[PDB]
RNA sequence: GAUUCACGCAGUGUUAACGUGCAAAUUACUUGUCAUAUUUGAGUAUAGGGGCGAAAGACUCAUCGAACUAUCUAGUAGCUGG
RNA sequence: UGAAACUGUCCUUAGUGCAGAUCUUGGUGGUAGUAGCAAAUACUAAGAAGAGGAAAAAAACAUCUUAGAACUGAAGAGGAGAAAGGUUCCUAAACAACAUUACUUGGAUUAGGGUGAAUCGAUCCUAAAUUACAGAUGGAAAUCCUUAAGAAAAGGAUUGAAAGGGAAUAAGAUUAAUAGUUCUUAAUCAAGAGAAUGGUAACAUAUCAUGAACUUUAAAAUGGAGUGUGAAAAUCUACGGAAGAGUUCUCUUUUCUUCUUAACAAAAGUAAAUUCCACUGAAAUGAAUCAAUCAGAGAAGUGGAAUUUAUUGGCUUUGUAAGAAAUUCAAUGAAUUGUGGUAUUUUUGCAGUCUUCAUAAAAAUUAAAGGGAAUCUUUUGCUCGUACUAAUAACCGCAACAGGUCUCCAAGAAGCAAAAUCUUUAGUUAAAUAGAAUAACGCAGGUAAGGGAAGUCGGCAACAUAGCUCUGUAAGUUAGCAAGAAAGAGUAGCUCUGGUGAUUAUCGAAUCAGAACUUUAAAGGUUAGGGG
RNA sequence: GUCAUCUAAUUAGUGACGCGCAUGAAUGGAUCACCGUGAUUCCCACUGUCCCUAUCUGCAAUCUAGUGAAACCACAGUCAA
RNA sequence: CUGUUGCUUAUAGACGAUGGCAUCAGAAAUCGGUGUUGUAAGCUUUAGAGUUUCUUAAUCAAUACUCUCGGGUAUUGAAUG
């Protein structure tokens, strides 16, 4: 609901160049759900 | 409460249109119109109205008989 | 009203064929100074007292 | 495009609230040309417009209150917020005992193991609130009938 | 023409809010009341030295110790301003 | 600059000279890019259309679809009407102005479309009341009278209700919008056209089975309260399945949705209540209700008759009528549509009881009686209203104003409760703009060490008590009350036990009492008396 | 007013006294049981009323984008005598 | 040189201002420390009053035992790396 959040989440984001117009980039964050946040650090998938 | 709240009620309608007249002042409960003085035979008119003497009378409207006779 | 009597509709019909402006070729006429009709009127503006 | 018309429409085909129509998301262009109840009667049997089911009610949990109830799981002192009148009236009751009570000496009197002399005494008694229930009647009744063979 | 709660209603207190306001009298909580001397719609009756009032000079279309409207009327002013 | 009239001198004439009058009318500044655009819980993501989310985060982006999250919470922010409004209804194009930002949106602009009745209403009848001819009154305008004054009207004239009375229509489908109005099917009503039997009796016979003048009776047509009960619907639930959906790594023979039926008629089966009829005659008085109440001007018993119970005749059932409709499956065509309940609410009747110094409308219209004067088919059904809102945006308040305005239908939980609180069907997420920061002073909601009204005109404001069960309860008193006086104890969860019925062991009702065990020791989330 | 009483303390309250400026009998006199969103005093309980203030949340206020009034205004706006 | 700007910047702050760093910048997780609450979820102690059923066989059972000084949280205005 509105009023509560999970305190942590773990995304990935991922740049893509945009299919109007090749020469431009854009983001998409999508949502890696997980069993635990132990032992996760900043990983370049 | 005179004001604001008390206008709310107000959906009755005292005043309908006259037969004789035109105007919206035949009263529904005194059977008679305010403005042009129905089932009376004469028209309503006083001298204290003056103006409203110069807005319904001869000459206010099509004439559609008397314009001949005189022009004859 | 729902129900209403047979002079009064009439008189409501001609009080909507009123509410009209005028036509554009009657606005090209030589010497023309009517563009609007001044007794216009809308539901939620003025009512008609009728 | 709007698509408000085809909203409306299709609810009124589909008998239901414009909350449970769901118009397909990927043809927008082919839901938009139908603006007429046949072209919309179309798309219904198409499956491109369907109808949404009606959110689940559930009675489970209603239904093991009940049956714990029944056992007086919750009945005790503190989960009773109404007058002893109130819960169960006074009044009813005794139109209860009375048409008991009543039924077994009318059975009692045809069957022929009372008199109409005897049958008329525990009327009033009856009436009178001796008996609590069938079994003290009963008792009485018996008993009665040996003091007359004596 | 008992005691209370509820749908509603009123308007005891805060002398709260607002006070070039949501509103030319309203809002929130609190309080009182919430069917027989009750609440309420439509129809109908009562008109200005008149009506209507469980009576406050209260109410009679935001107008009342005498309504609104037009005429007498450019009422009169030893008073005030130009 | 401007582009067609004007000037000097002398006499004459005057609506003849403005800084003020809170002067009149019009226009315009400072204030000032300031006060504001803060009631109604709330929006986010992807896509489409569009000039209209760009970018060094310019942190916000109107409309439509889908998903998530929500609110009104069924005495609604739902579905429909009366008054009032009057085209605001629907569709398409289009956005200059308007809805305190914007708008592709609109109750806004432009242009077309839309309102179908023999059965719904007005039309008909009269109620409070209202108005005519003649008459009476008055200087006059005009007032009075409403059947009394009349050479007027068998008897008293006109109007007066879209909530009072009233001949007769329902189901399904259909439209961008009308629908007891259109279509299909199935009915009804009015106006027409073609001197009898039966039963002891109460009373009964698809028209039957004649019935004029005149008179009478009844119906239309009559308060409220409270109690019991018949029936239907809704909710809940038991048994038996069919079809579809949800959950499923942890379990769940599981949870959820559908299983329907009209007007008008028929009469297999079968109810409750009241009133009458026949036989017989009650005391050793009986009969009966929740309460009552009744009986020799006649009880109870047995056997009958009648009426009421949302159309025929109340319920099931039947024709209508499954061919409709609902739920599924397949690519128009196929599948099923049992039976119950000693549960609750609403509606609708019925039965008696209570209450009044209150007794709680009339006519149109209809039927019957007393009386004895006389000797199935087909046609038509005219006039008018009918769209839409009915309100936190269509009504009245200067407005898209937190004010006001008459009604109908009305789910689950929980509880005494149509209470507060949460959800379902339906509706809506926008309803005078947002984003960032998180200063003072505010408005709304709170908490607090020790003390406890010392504050103040004043316990103003806030705090505090609060449901239910048991015990107990003073003075005073109009003897009815005070009284929920005051005061004290109990209350949870889990596992059990007993009481209260129906039919001859099975079936069902939530209610009361009791006992062990455990715990965070229990009305208090909401609702909920401070006392003397 | 004087005497009791209520309090540590009483222009307040209650109960008495009465030559009562100027009470008094349907202009009604005396007496109150129940009742009252009526006026007054005192106790218990409770509490930010107070000693004496601290702190939390929402909405604004602050700044910004869009939009955008009003009352008022002789001219104006630093003091002492 | 100074200012803008960036760290959704602090020892600062209504807004400006003020203070710090700006590529060896900064940010972020994760890890350890340091705190808060009180022993997660799954299976096991017949824990376990009783009931029930096969009749010592199970069940269902509030609460209780071991795994468990557990689990969850922890800068957001906390400290290392």
């Amino acid at each position: 609901g509105i009023r509560s959040v999970a305190d942590r989440i773990r995304v990935r984001m991922a740049r893509l160049p945009i299919e109007g117009e090749e020469g431009k980039f854009y983001t998409l964050v999508s949502y890696v759900p997980v069993a635990s946040f132990k032992g996760l650090v900043t990983k370049t998938v | 409460t005179k004001g604001t709240s008390c206008r709310g009620t107000r959906h009755n309608k005292t005043h309908i249109l006259c037969k004789r007249c035109g105007k919206r002042s035949w009263h529904l409960q005194k059977q008679r119109c305010a403005s042009c003085g129905y089932p009376d035979a004469k028209m309503r008119q006083y001298a204290w109205g003056y103006k409203a003497l110069r807005r319904r009378t001869q000459g206010t409207g099509r004439m559609r008989h008397l314009k001949i006779a005189l022009k004859r | 009203t729902g129900h209403k009597g047979f002079s009064y509709k009439l008189k409501l019909g001609k009080k909507i064929h009123q509410n009209r402006g005028v036509p554009q070729w009657f606005r090209m006429k030589t010497g023309n100074t009517i563009n609007y009709n001044f007794k216009r009127r809308h539901w939620n503006r003025r009512k008609m007292g009728m | 495009v709007s698509l408000k018309l085809q909203k409306r429409l299709a609810a009124s085909v589909l008998k239901c609230g414009n909350r449970k129509v769901w118009l397909d998301p990927n043809e927008t262009p082919e839901i938009s040309l139908a603006n007429s109840r046949k072209a919309i009667r179309k798309l219904i049997k198409d499956r491109l417009i369907i109808k949404k089911p009606a959110a689940m009610h559930s009675r489970a949990r209603v239904v093991e209150r009940k049956q714990a109830k029944i056992l007086g799981r919750h009945t005790g002192h503190g989960k009773r917020k109404g007058t002893k009148n109130a819960r169960t009236p006074q009044k009813t009751l005794w139109i209860i005992r009375m048409r008991v009570l009543r039924r077994l000496l009318l059975k009692y009197r045809t069957t022929g193991k009372i008199d109409k002399h005897m049958y008329h005494d525990f009327y009033l008694k009856v009436k009178g609130n001796q008996y609590k229930n069938k079994k003290a009647l009963m008792e009485s009744i018996f008993k009665a009938l040996e003091e007359k063979k004596l």
